[PDB]
């Protein structure tokens, strides 16, 4: 099992100044970009920043959301990775998870942090049974979806619970179920479940990239039938 | 691209 644990949320006052920290355990720390992603029920999930390795001289990148206001740093020997974020909007309000690995598969616990362009599409709603065949779809506003936006497919169950699925378009993170598949249909990501259990009621979201930033799709909720 | 390390 890898645990990242993440801390340092509360309740801020807009123009206010939090640090949220991250410690990783269970996988090569510092061979592995971190990200920072975070949750609200206003916006779904928002990639935040990325830091990459030391041999990248520790490059990071940020959503133009963040960018000015943010600052993503870690310590490989401590295995932690932290978010300074400067100038609190209520915007900013939300759940805030640590994840990284191939290259969503490993995901905190989130830490809620309450304060007071490219569109990715995917079904609001699909309703199966257990055994049938499912798939689900993720669109670009960009146009085709390829395998340079090396897509994501990630499982949100209760309680604010993430687990990556698929990362590269098609390539299972380990220990994920052999019935999740990911592939590239029509121009659009897509994630297959073969033959749909009762445990995969859930939300899932994908993920697509461009060229230095995520943007995640608004989720999709998958009800499972009988 | 993103990070592509297995
Ligand atoms: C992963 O694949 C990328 C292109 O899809 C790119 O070639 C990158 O350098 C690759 N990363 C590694 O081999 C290693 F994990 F850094």
């Amino acid at each position: 099992q890898v645990q990242l644990q993440e801390s340092g949320g509360g309740l801020v006052q807009p123009g206010g100044s939090m640090k949220l920290s991250c410690v990783a355990s269970g996988f090569t720390f510092s061979n592995y970009w971190m990200n920072w992603v975070r949750q609200s029920p206003e916006k779904g999930l928002e990639w935040v920043a990325e830091i990459r390795l030391k041999s990248n001289n520790y490059a990071t990148h940020y959503a133009e959301s963040v960018k000015g206001r943010f600052t993503i740093s870690r310590d490989d020997s401590k295995s932690s990775v932290y978010l300074q974020m400067n100038n609190l909007r209520a915007e900013d309000t939300g759940i805030y998870y640590c994840t990284g690995v191939g290259q969503f598969a490993y995901w905190g616990q989130g830490t809620t942090v309450t304060v007071s362009d490219i569109v990715v599409t995917q079904e609001s709603a699909l309703t199966t049974s257990p055994g049938e065949t499912v798939t689900l779809t993720c669109r670009s506003s960009t146009g085709a979806v390829t395998t340079s936006n090396y897509a994501n497919w990630v499982q949100e169950k209760p309680d604010h619970l993430f687990t990556g699925l698929i990362g590269g378009t098609n390539n299972r993170a380990p220990g994920v179920p052999a019935r999740f598949s990911g592939s590239l249909i029509g121009d659009k990501a897509a994630l297959t479940i073969t033959g749909a259990q009762t445990e995969d009621e859930a939300i899932y979201f994908c993920a697509l990239w461009y060229s230095n930033h995520w943007v995640f799709g608004g989720g999709t909720k998958l009800t499972v039938l009988g | 691209a993103p990070d592509t390390r297995p």
